[PDB]
């Protein structure tokens, strides 16, 4: 139904400029805010 | 009785952000924020942990938290702790990651939820 990860779960992303950064899932949400 | 409209904001990935997956850096459609009244707190011999829902799938084999028992190995990492903690928590997931739906979370391959697809 939902089944997600906790906000403190760390992920590794690549931003638009091509920047790799490790951030928490919730921080990613705030990044798209 | 029950409603799942808590924090139904949802953020679209219109910033061209990608997440590192087994398939490489892949673009996800967006991220959802949900409220979960209980979750699993799993800790591995690797030292890393994961806090996710019950029927949240990890690897491509649709491996869900509730099917994992202490002593098993998840993607090469032995689960030493897997407690079902029944506390309301805010949870986040990525919708449709590239064309694989697998992505790295806490050094663990997780399976993304799908909002796109029929």
């Amino acid at each position: 139904e939902f089944e997600a990860l906790s906000g403190d779960t760390m992920i590794e992303i690549l931003d638009d400029d091509g920047i790799i950064q490790k951030i928490s899932m919730e921080d990613l949400y705030q990044r798209l805010a | 009785d029950y409603k799942d409209d808590d924090d139904k904001m949802f953020k679209l990935n219109t910033k061209n952000i990608k997440v590192l997956t087994p398939s490489g850096f892949k673009s996800f459609s967006g991220i959802q924020k949900v409220y979960k009244p209980f979750y699993h707190h799993i800790i591995f011999d690797d030292g890393s942990e994961i806090k996710c829902s019950d029927n949240h799938s990890f690897g491509k084999d649709k491996i869900k938290a509730s099917t994992i028992k202490v002593g098993d190995y998840l993607q090469g990492k032995k689960v030493l702790y897997n407690e079902i903690v029944e506390e309301g928590i805010y949870l986040y997931d990525l919708l449709n990651v590239g064309e694989d739906n697998l992505y790295y979370t806490n050094g663990i391959v997780s399976h993304a939820c799908e909002s796109r697809g029929k």
